[PDB]
């Protein structure tokens, strides 16, 4: 029971988010109504204050006299689906022969979708993502060539064992889930939830993993987010003996049923390297195109 | 009659004579966490005005040459007042924030700031100049604390981005020749409903200036930019003893 | 055995194509959403948010990089001189790739639309002026003089309390879209040209700087779409990213 | 069908005409989306809304 | 096995066959085989006209 | 023959897919199903029985596994001594992987919920005795005194006809699952710690026992869940089983 | 798996076979169609000029 | 002693908040946990060889001979279930013939 | 459709909902069960019950 | 910075050339004797 007045006319507690704007139907662009001639004292729809901080609210039928159109444009393709379910390369794994990297047959690649620029670029527009995925694995030789070999693709979340051998127990794939497919067979191809403990991907953390001094040598962590690491995907050729054939997997993600908070500026240097905005300090170039003069094309 | 103004909250007033409106940040006010939306089954504590009010933490000086700095919050006040204190003890928080950047000039003084929030600002480092090196900024350099910290490559916000694009995130400009202030309101912004005011930043504040500082030998050279914050609707959970880092 | 025929396509990998595929995780219930501010539907949404266009793109040393994104003003001698001038083209190589409006459209063929241009003047208080801002449509080439530039659509501003003007570039295309402008044929899909001029001049009284300098933002207007889903031109990739 | 909710669009303000075969609705199609928008979210946050015809300081 | 994709005029065009463009993330492209039947797609009325 | 395409997915062999497959034999009907005592339907029910957690997870040699089962408590010297302690972490290595909560938490990726840990005395029913137990969120190090283990939650238990005593080890966490924890990044995921110390002292009169055991039980509370099913860290098989 | 069994035909590519084939570019929506003088419905039409 | 679990919950230890808990206990039943495919036989046809050298195999079926597996389905004491059975072949070096 | 009850769950106190195309149920899939426990049966199956407030042994 | 720990006013010079500072009531007895060094410091008000 509460009976002091600031206690009960506090307004502590209150869960709702008074929320200024709210979202409207737009299948199609604006139309155009007419307009006319307007010589007013008062009315001043052209004179801006940008020091507020939004944007312009002047239209087209205040600036000049414009005629009736009937703006039947849709609005459909700029729609974060549309945007983002296209299938686009994020991962490369290599099982060759007589090699440096994987000569032993099998190969573990720590899901990460940063290492290619084209994909990378469009999710880092926003700072937060919730999606399922679909997706696709294309192999071959790497002369793009189709062989009759038998391939195991596993999914070891964290905490599972990862495979160390071509012929590890791990995979038994008893509880993993697994796919056997051969190259002569169309890609496989598969649907995968949002796994993540949050509630959204988030391709920004600002901040550090554990608790404690952060020394040099733990710097390497800053902007690790556990949240975001959903796990290993290993391959092997199914076999004893090793393959006749040196291999390529090529993996294509398709975003779908997505969601995304926080947009951000578009990057504009190279990426240089996975889960880290370092850019190259001595090569900082500027966004776009530029010119001898401001006052010459 | 929007150029003047007054923010009272907790035992602390600001007052602005030339204020430009105010802005809420993704539209949307700062609420407390729900019942649906939370998860930790431990009833909070929720000070309210002994740390929802206006802590005034810094001062930098404006000069022709300033490239700009960034703070980064709830890094700013995790050593002061009793915010510092509930943040320290506590394992969980959550809150929002009201920011006031003040600057005041003459007449004849000009120049321009931008004064924006970006949640997440991740920092990056040059790598080694030629990019061949992965280095990694510093504790000092990615919660810099109250002392803020000076951007080194404004233009890309030392972080490989376009600061032409940063008006994508809620801000305000303080153009001296019209205001002398930006204030603008946070609500939590993040993918759980609580987190660790010491690990995780939500958010950065920078205050850049795109439109350099410049007057006439003889009119006052000392402009000062000060940083004045108060958070709001403070949340904090798992309690156990003092913690700095 | 239920009587199919197979039909061209078959096996095929189609990357836009929205199919059913089998999911690995039988009976997973993902982690409920909580609420978070700022969420976006449409990137039309941000493309009428007011991103910072760099006129003045001539620096490029390291430097002065933070020059592009402000052109300035100052005294003038009254011959109604030009102040600066730059393509409407928002997809075309220039001023508007500082933009997040020209980088969203580089995911795009085809865009239709009005846009807008807002110029704050962050000179002293006690500096006044009027300026002549004007959009040239297709077929007129630059302006020699203000009196030619006059012609065409404007707007004359007027420096006071408030800082800024808008100049609404209005969408005055033969075709109903435009495919991204650039020399060539492809200039065909040009918007235009923008000048501005000095009105009177730039009059400050003594103790006030002699030049300011003035920021433009832009975005696009309301009945502004795009159109024909495509990779942008830039790849921000040298080798492979480690 | 009477499958399994568990889409990450799930409680979404959007409504979603989607085709799948499995009791797993993520295996769902992308769909078509429902078309809203709310630009001011970013383009206007002020508190205070001021008019066009209006001189935004006043 | 070979990739088709198509450029629609903007994208960046492949200047060779290890050019980063094939990542396709945004065009459309199709993956197939000489032996797999011949591959078909449907094209909308794309002119701006 | 009615007309169909092949998708990409099709020949492959997705172990976790639910689908259909011929049946051998036809008409066959199974055994019919008698009652049978014990049915479980659900692992959770499972996580909910308290089974021995090894806090003693010290010895090694075969013929003294026995007292990894149980640690000691005796007479002290008043000091607000530390009687034992360990990570909360029920799906990290440790004295957590004698529990059957453990063991079926390895065949999950993310976990959530309460725990409890029940402690009963064995001592003799002479012996008196006051003891402070501290589950210590995330962040907090191990206590280094019992006033630092006081500030967190805990629990103060007095011997006497209730044998027994539980500790909650509520969910207090940022995100809504947690993965296993486990040293590296991924210790950001840890539950955080328990301490066990001497609120006052272990009395007992003469002819009784300075020393007697405690034995601990952990399970899960009614909140508890578990998410995306994974193999788990244990392959018990050196070469082939024979 | 919904039992099937593939008859002659499948594999063949017949020119005038009216299929469908998965679209390349989803949601797109095209240029709308203004009106144009001398629209012609059928080959017939001409053969009367 | 009594044999049961502690009937003790958080909001008798400590002070607790309201939460509403979503979370889905569906992953946990007895089919999702066992309903996935896992290896249970090996068998090898090879030409010259000790073992089957006559092209034939008999495979007592015998699920125990697997770690993973058996491991899992011991938790119980009883079972019963129908089952789905998938025959994966090759040679040795995983390649495809037309045998 | 019309099958035969030749499922390994038929009878059960459960309720599955399945896909099939053959005439014997034990071919259907694995489907979805329902979401019922009894954690007592295990967890407290003694025969007297206590309270949680009271004191185990009086 | 201690300063602002306390009750405060932030005062921005313009057309309204004054500021009010409320010094609140903030006591443990209900009247204040005069305060003067010594014990009768018990009744101080505070600082400025
Ligand atoms: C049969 C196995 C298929 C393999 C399944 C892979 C599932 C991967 C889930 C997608 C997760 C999205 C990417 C998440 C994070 C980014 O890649 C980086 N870690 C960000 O730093
Ligand atoms: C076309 C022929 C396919 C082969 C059909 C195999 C059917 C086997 C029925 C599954 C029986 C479950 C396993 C039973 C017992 C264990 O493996 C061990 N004997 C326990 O000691």
């Amino acid at each position: 029971g509460d009976r002091v007045a600031d206690v009960i006319e506090s307004s502590i507690g209150d869960s709702v988010s008074r929320a200024l704007t709210h979202a409207l139907p737009a299948p199609t662009g604006q139309n155009t109504q007419v307009s006319s001639h307007r010589l007013d004292t008062g009315k001043v729809p052209a004179l801006q204050a940008a020091e507020i901080g939004a944007s312009s609210n002047a239209s087209d039928e205040s600036m000049i006299e414009t005629r009736c159109v009937l703006n039947s444009h849709s609005t459909a393709e700029t729609t974060l689906d549309s945007f983002f379910s296209r299938a686009g390369l994020v991962g490369e794994i290599d099982l060759p022969l007589k090699g440096t990297t994987n000569p032993n047959g099998y190969a573990n690649w720590d899901i990460d979708i940063t290492g290619y620029a084209q994909m990378r670029r469009k999710v880092e527009l926003f700072t937060y993502m919730r999606f399922d995925a679909e997706f696709t694995f294309v192999a071959c030789t790497p002369t793009g060539e189709v062989v009759p070999q038998l391939l195991q693709y596993m999914f070891v979340p964290p905490g599972a064992p990862k495979p160390d051998s071509r012929e590890s127990l791990a995979w038994q794939t008893a509880t993993n889930p697994s796919v056997f497919v051969k190259l002569s067979d169309p890609p496989a191809q598969v649907s995968v939830p949002f796994m993540s403990p949050a509630s959204a991907y988030q391709w920004f953390y600002d901040g550090y993993p554990t608790f404690g001094e952060h020394k040099q040598e733990k710097d390497l962590e800053y902007g690790a987010m556990p949240n975001n690491m959903m796990g290993t995907f290993s391959v092997r050729t199914v076999g004893t003996s090793k393959s006749k054939y040196p291999l390529v997997v090529r993996i294509y993600m398709r975003m779908k049923h997505v969601r995304a908070w926080i947009p951000r500026p578009m990057r504009n240097q190279n990426y240089l390297f996975k889960a880290n905005p370092n850019y190259a300090g001595n090569s900082i170039k500027p966004t776009g195109a530029s010119r001898t003069a401001i006052t010459t094309l | 009659s929007d150029r003047v103004a007054q923010l009272t909250i907790g035992n602390s007033t600001i007052t602005t004579q030339e204020a430009a409106n105010i802005i809420v940040g993704y539209g949307e006010w700062p609420s407390y966490c729900s019942d649906s939306d939370a998860t930790a089954v431990d009833k909070p504590t929720r000070p309210d005005v002994s740390v929802n009010r206006f802590y005034t933490l810094d001062t930098k000086l404006w000069e022709k040459s300033s490239k700009g700095w960034y703070w980064k919050f709830p890094d700013v006040l995790t050593e002061t007042g009793v915010f510092g204190q509930n943040a320290q003890f506590h394992y969980l928080y959550r809150s929002g924030f009201c920011i006031h950047v003040q600057c005041n000039a003459s007449k004849f003084h000009q120049g321009a700031l931008l004064v924006a929030v970006l949640p997440e600002y991740v920092i990056g480092t040059v790598a080694g100049g030629t990019g061949t090196e992965d280095t990694h900024p510093p504790y000092k350099q990615t919660q810099p604390g109250a002392d803020g910290f000076e951007l080194q490559h404004p233009y890309v916000l030392d972080a490989g981005i376009p600061i032409s694009q940063l008006t994508v995130c809620p801000h305000q400009w303080i153009n001296l020749r019209t205001n002398n202030c930006a204030t603008i309101i946070v609500p939590y912004i993040n993918a759980l409903p609580f987190d660790s005011a010491l690990n995780h930043c939500n958010f950065g504040l920078l205050v850049v200036p795109i439109s350099p500082l410049d007057y006439d030998q003889g009119a006052t050279p000392v402009i000062p930019i000060t940083i004045t914050l108060a958070p709001m609707c403070s949340e904090f959970a798992g309690l156990r003893q003092a913690v700095t880092q | 055995g239920f009587p199919t025929e197979l039909k061209p396509g078959t096996n095929q990998f189609l990357t836009t194509d929205d199919g059913v595929s089998a999911p690995i995780l039988p009976n997973f219930h993902p982690t409920p959403c909580i609420h978070i501010p700022g969420e976006v539907r449409n990137l039309l949404e941000l493309c009428q948010v007011e991103t910072i266009l760099e006129v003045n793109n001539v620096p490029t040393n390291a430097t002065s990089l933070m020059e592009r994104l402000r052109f300035p003003v100052s005294a003038q001698a009254g011959k109604g001189e030009l102040c600066a001038v730059f393509r409407a083209d928002p997809g075309r190589n220039g001023p508007w790739q500082s933009t997040l409006l020209g980088q969203l459209c580089g995911y795009y063929t085809q865009w239709s639309g009005s846009l807008e241009v807002t110029f704050m003047f962050t000179g002293s208080f006690m500096a006044t002026g009027k300026m002549l801002i004007a959009y040239t449509p297709p077929g007129g080439p630059l302006p020699k003089d203000r009196a030619t530039a006059m012609l065409g659509t404007h707007v004359i501003w007027d420096f006071g309390l408030q800082s800024s003007v808008t100049l609404v570039i209005p969408w005055i295309s033969n075709t109903h879209y435009r495919a991204h402008a650039r020399d060539g044929v492809f200039d065909y899909y040009t918007t235009g040209l923008v000048s501005i001029w000095y009105q009177t001049n730039y009059v400050v009284p003594i103790g006030a700087p002699n030049t300011a300098y003035i920021i433009a933002l832009a975005a696009a207007q309301k009945n502004f779409t795009m159109k024909l889903c495509k990779d942008a031109s830039d790849i921000l990739q040298t080798g492979t990213i480690q | 069908s009477h499958e399994n909710s568990n889409s990450a669009t799930e409680g979404s303000t959007i409504n979603y005409t989607t085709i799948n075969y499995y009791k797993d609705s993520y295996a769902a199609t992308a769909g078509k989306q429902s078309l809203k928008q709310d630009p001011d979210k970013f383009a206007n946050p002020v508190k205070d809304i001021f008019t066009e015809m209006a001189a935004p300081l006043k």
